[PDB]
């Protein structure tokens, strides 16, 4: 259903959207009746090496899946690119995070199966990989979905915006830290540090240097063992390898037994969501 | 001597700013009887337009020189109709080639027009130096092939062609100076400026920087003459 | 800004002829009893209070052995030697950028309270070329509710340039805005003239009395016929012997501005590009 | 150097306003509809050290706005930032030109550290080439005088020092920092391009530059003016506070190779009048 | 016997803006005047062309000249040495002047003059107390006059001339003569006379001279062949006033050739020196 | 023709920019064969320094293309033997002129070293476009025209007259480009600076500045030169 209104939807220029609410904000098209939104990225680059962006940003009308978000797209004006976005009522999962606190294992378990699906789509289709998996790339709806956004789809893009935002939190794999090799295994282990982080609310060891600093030369923390199920700190652990050759790939954290038993059980996220907002 | 090799040879001198000798070279290539291309007519009309304007800056001077003077010697002045005789001899030869093989061979609605454009411009430098008859007739002959021009250029070309435009600006001054209509050429610069303003969304970048580049001298122009 | 420099700068040796320095880059310095004390203080006080672009920029002053003050070192030369030294000739449009310029500075330094008093055309520098600076604020002065109360002094300098009602001294302060503005206002004529007021006389005196009892106005048919009008009838009306009859610089500047937007262009009529 | 609000109106946008007071403006304006005390010493400490700056090498400040929205108004710079030339126009300028530019932004830097500040975040979007021949230096929103603890840094990680990336003093800017950065902007005009730039990743430039095994590599600049460029900038960029020279130093060099650099490619003679 | 002259070839001595030199390949003692000028060389090039017509004026009483040149941007006036100075200093060291003393300097002021109309056709247009020089050989000798009308032209713009002694026939653009010169040798004569002006700013000054009539000396501590001279020297208007020919054969004018004063040994005994 | 009105007619032309015509006009003035004055000889010297100097420029440009070609069609090869045949014959025609009657009628030593330094420099732009053993021959008689005029300038004649000086700076000029002499140049070239420094005490103004002129340039080559 998400195509079928995108065929009653044509061209789409600065003119006719109006302001409702990096930066992010919510556009809605008049006579549509819906409820979009867009993507402000401000770059100071050549001409040239812009249309070259918006090529390799044209692909994205490809990607289509039910654990990635909708695409629908972009165009240059006022010194900007501003890519237009399908609205999500729910909003990313940091703001989620300082609503409620804390996230029930059920829900973690749904969106872990969500998010192995995504990279695994990503990778049958595409053979990519999202490069800044991180709750705020998390995004829910009422309708209880779960889809992945903002990955690296042009590389060009990445070199461009690649001298932007500080960063104060880090979720970052040391092996392409340190410049080696990366794969999968990198999108894995800041998965592990993402779900961990949402899942007790804070980082249990500051400037961002030392925290890089820590992230090379110390073990990654690990939760209580009298706390939660030994199956669920096996799961982690398992995500949590620092050497990539033995952390497990996506068949087996496809194959693991704590993603059969979250997939076996039967949970009403829409309702509980509901709940929370009332 | 080669088609081809009298165009590398007239890139050449253009690259080494010897015009007399690369209008030669490209004369004798038109004189082979082909048809010309969008590069090889602009060349023409640029190195055409370099000889006509340098003899056409000695005899703004020397014109300034005789009519101070006219307020001692003939020197001044059959110096000046010497350089008259020069510009009307090079005029005329261009003037041939024109006749006699480019504007009946230019099947091309887009040559028939940049062919219309220069040789209305020649007899306007023509016009620049002539004095009787020769005025009256000349201005005749550029008010008609100007006129055709227009019209061709009007019912098959974009309004932003950037040929369209320095046709209109060239048009216009041909009204100031020799024609004697201001009025018509302010009416018609800005009848043309505002319909290319109408008209500027349908181009590329590229295209639209070329128009820049002709909107610019026309808003200086209006305000020059306004 | 304030304070004292020190032995930093270069000395060449010990009005003459050259007093430029080196501190920082190139910089322009100028050369003991209290009358110096008195406008030394006033000129280190107006300068105090200059930041705008179109006024030479003031840095330090220095008080131990000599008096004197140091400003960035202008590359050009005045305007009075730009015309009538080397008579180098400007297009139209680059003289009433002159003129804008010049009471737009002089607009700033009336609404910031300075009363100069002494422009003249040897003291507008024309740096590089394009754009031109006001400087020597010796003289300068800031009016007050109590400047009425002292009595001015003579200025001593070039009688050309002062109004009649300066050089007729009949009441305590003949100086104000109206004076600049006539100032200003000769300034335009010789810009647009290229001559010095008065060319028919070769007596100082003369002048003096001349335009003192209103007898004479500088020449308003030497102006160019290819000039404006409305610069024209500026110039006749900020020159007028009657002080209330002379506008004030805002006024000055809208007329100024809206000669810029209906300016004409250079010359000849802009053919064919050869694209 | 307070001034009304409505004499300063707004023309067009560029955050910053292209405004007109006595001419056309520069208008540096603060829109936070909830103002914060400690923007407000921010203000305050941006203003006085504004207040003490006077040279022809910097951006020209005249007056500040209170009422409303909070503004800085400053003279409007003709042309662009050294950025637009050097990454977006590509605007090949020759070899002189960027010696006298290289000269201008070190005179300005020296007058500036004479008067003991740190400018602490100047790179090449805080540079104006004013009418294409003189240089401005401007946004001192994060300067300081010298006389606690270090505020976090903001700007891009480039052109900050290796210890302030690696965060280990209390307050590690000095005047080296200031001179580390001026070596980066010298590596980066004389070649054309950013550093690492076939480095996409943020954080590992962070933590390589930290780490110590970051290094700006020279291959890249060309060797037609000779080897002084080469041992200037090999001092300029070292990682040990210490062994980076102080600006007279740099100066005298900068002459000093001045006075040996000829303009004319042949041999020219009598001059056609 | 002097040759082309340099400025390498003079030295400074002193000061009398006048300088004392002396010319090495002559030694004779030089007077160095220096004045300030600011026109394109062309110009000065013309004025040197025309001052070079200097060299044919030979008299006893005039000033000799030696030559000129230009250098360092500066037109440089060579003067001869003229030990005793000007009567300014004369009359600061002596407060007043005898009558006799006068009547000798109005013969040499007529004697010069008359040269100078007779044998040029130039006037003085400057003859001011300044301007007139004495020495311990009893010369008096004229000084500065009018000879190069472009170089009146280039100079009238400042002359600082706190105080004039011009003729107010010479105000209104009317018809000048030899009559504006004898005026102000009358204004000379009265102001050393009684050694001030016995009646502030300078268009003040001029108006009183221009709508007032000149004041009269009392009776009683002058003759009255000199109130009869000076009354006839300071008559308004130009036709009543007497010419040169009246003036020659004045009562008052022979009585002064009669008389045989002693002002060498007079101007001696003031300066105290022995030669 | 009227000698004066050639004369006139060359003003006219230089400032009508019109270079050949200037230089058939005064062919014809000094082939009238009368001595003739510093303002004619400084305007044929700057004239014909105009015209081969393009001449020139255009052989300097074509030899760039020759030898970027040279690393597939003569034709480069023939335009640029084509414009050295013109160089060659319009320096053989001044040549000509000269040792027809210019350095025989020379009778003041200004005049003597003028035409002087005019022959040689003509010799050196021939041996600029000559190759082999003609080169030599070539820089064997423009050597015996420089030292014969340097001998006369240096006997008769203070260094600071800028013939004398421009005489000096093209000695050096033609030792570094063809002799290959860079040791002599320098030398040469920093001899007549400080003596021209330690003359130009005794001159005016105008002259002190005239000499500057190129006193600036002496500076500048000799710190490229080293
Ligand atoms: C520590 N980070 S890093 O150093 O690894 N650098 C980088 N990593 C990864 C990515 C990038 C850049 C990136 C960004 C910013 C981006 C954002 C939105 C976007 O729209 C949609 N997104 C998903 C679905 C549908 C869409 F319409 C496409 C985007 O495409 C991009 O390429 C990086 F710079
Ligand atoms: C209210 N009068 S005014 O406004 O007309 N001013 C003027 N009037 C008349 C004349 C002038 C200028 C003047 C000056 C001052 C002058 C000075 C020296 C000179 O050399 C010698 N002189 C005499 C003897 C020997 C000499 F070597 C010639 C000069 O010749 C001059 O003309 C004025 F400025």
């Amino acid at each position: 259903a998400f195509l079928t209104q995108k065929q009653k939807v044509g061209e789409l220029k600065d003119d006719d959207f109006e302001k409702i609410s990096g930066v992010v904000f919510k556009v809605s098209h008049k006579p549509s009746g819906l409820v979009m939104a867009r993507k402000l990225i401000h770059l100071e680059i050549k001409p040239a090496i812009r249309n070259q962006i918006i090529r390799e940003l044209q692909v994205l009308h490809e990607c289509n899946s039910p654990y990635i978000v909708g695409f629908y797209g972009a165009f240059y004006s006022d010194g900007e690119i501003s890519i237009c976005m399908e609205h999500m009522d729910g909003g990313s999962l940091d703001q989620v995070l300082k609503k409620a606190g804390r996230i029930p294992e059920q829900i973690l378990g749904k969106v872990s199966i969500a998010v192995i699906k995504g990279l695994t789509y990503l990778r049958e289709k595409h053979k990519i990989m999202h490069r800044d998996v991180k709750p705020s790339n998390i995004l829910v709806n009422s309708r209880g979905e779960i889809k992945l956004c903002d990955f690296g789809v042009s590389g060009q893009l990445i070199d461009a915006m690649a001298n932007a935002f500080v960063g104060t939190r880090s979720y970052m794999s040391p092996e392409r830290l340190q410049g080696t090799h990366y794969s999968v295994q990198s999108d894995i282990w800041s998965m592990g540090l993402s779900l961990v982080e949402m899942a007790v609310g804070r980082y249990p060891i500051m400037a961002i240097f030392e925290l890089l600093d820590y992230i090379v030369n110390e073990p990654p923390p690990k939760l209580p063992s009298g706390v939660f199920s030994l199956e669920f700190q096996d799961f982690v652990n398992k995500c949590l390898i620092k050497n990539p050759a033995e952390r497990a790939d996506l068949k087996q954290l496809m194959v693991h037994a704590f993603i059969k038993r979250s997939d076996a059980e039967e949970v009403d996220f829409a309702g509980w969501l509901c709940s929370t907002i009332g | 001597m080669e088609r081809a090799s009298l165009i590398q040879k007239a890139k050449l001198a253009e690259q080494a700013e010897r015009y007399e000798d690369m209008a030669a070279f490209m004369k004798g290539a038109v004189e082979k009887g082909e048809e010309l291309s969008c590069e090889e007519r602009n060349l023409l009309s640029v190195a055409y337009k370099n000889v006509v304007g340098g003899q056409r800056a000695a005899w703004r001077v020397l014109s300034s020189i005789e009519q101070k003077s006219n307020e001692k010697g003939p020197e001044v002045r059959e110096y000046r109709e010497k350089v008259e005789t020069e510009l009307q001899g090079v005029c005329d030869t261009v003037l041939g080639l024109l006749d006699s093989h480019l504007i009946k061979e230019a099947g091309d609605a887009e040559s028939r027009v940049f062919y219309l454009k220069m040789k209305g411009d020649y007899y306007r430098y023509l016009a620049e130096v002539a004095t009787g008859d020769d005025k009256k007739r000349i201005i005749d002959s550029a008010r008609s092939a100007y006129q055709e021009a227009m019209d061709i250029s009007k019912k098959e070309m974009p309004p932003t062609n950037p040929i369209r435009l320095g046709l209109a600006l060239n048009f216009s001054v041909f009204h100031y100076e020799i024609a004697n209509s201001p009025e018509e050429a302010i009416s018609l610069a800005k009848t043309t400026f505002d319909e290319a303003m109408a008209d500027l969304h349908t181009l590329s970048e590229d295209s639209y920087k070329d128009s820049t580049l002709i909107m610019q001298l026309l808003r200086d122009n209006l305000t020059l003459w306004t | 800004d304030w304070e004292i420099e020190a032995s930093e700068v270069m000395l060449s040796t010990r009005f003459g002829t050259v007093y430029k320095g080196k501190w920082h880059g190139d910089v322009a310095v100028k050369i003991p009893t209290p009358e110096q004390f008195q406008a030394f203080r006033n000129e280190v006080a107006v300068l105090r209070k200059t930041r705008h672009v179109n006024i030479l920029l003031f840095m330090g002053y220095m008080t131990k052995d000599n008096l004197a003050i140091v400003t960035q070192w202008c590359e050009g030369s005045s305007l009075y030697k730009h015309l009538h030294v080397q008579e180098t000739k400007f297009q139209m449009f680059q003289l009433i950028d002159i003129a804008r310029q010049t009471a737009q500075g002089m607009d700033y330094l009336h609404a910031k309270n300075i009363i100069h008093r002494d422009m003249k055309s040897n003291n507008i520098f024309l740096h590089e070329g394009l754009t031109v600076k006001i400087g020597d604020f010796g003289l300068a002065t800031v009016k007050s509710r109590w400047s009425g109360s002292q009595q001015v002094e003579q200025p001593t300098g070039s009688v050309l340039w002062m109004a009649p009602e300066v050089i007729r001294m009949q009441d305590n302060n003949p100086f104000s805005f109206q004076s600049d503005v006539y100032s200003y206002g000769i300034v335009l004529y010789e810009l647009m003239t290229g001559e010095l007021p008065y060319s028919h006389i070769n007596n100082r005196d003369q002048i003096i009395f001349m335009v003192g009892r209103g007898y004479a106005s500088p020449d308003l048919s030497k102006l160019y016929k290819n000039c404006p009008k409305a610069m024209k009838r500026l110039v006749a009306d900020c020159v007028k012997k009657v002080k209330e009859e002379r506008p004030l610089f805002p006024q000055i500047l809208s007329s100024i501005e809206l000669l810029q937007h209906s300016l004409p262009k250079i010359n000849r009529s802009a053919s064919e590009p050869s694209l």
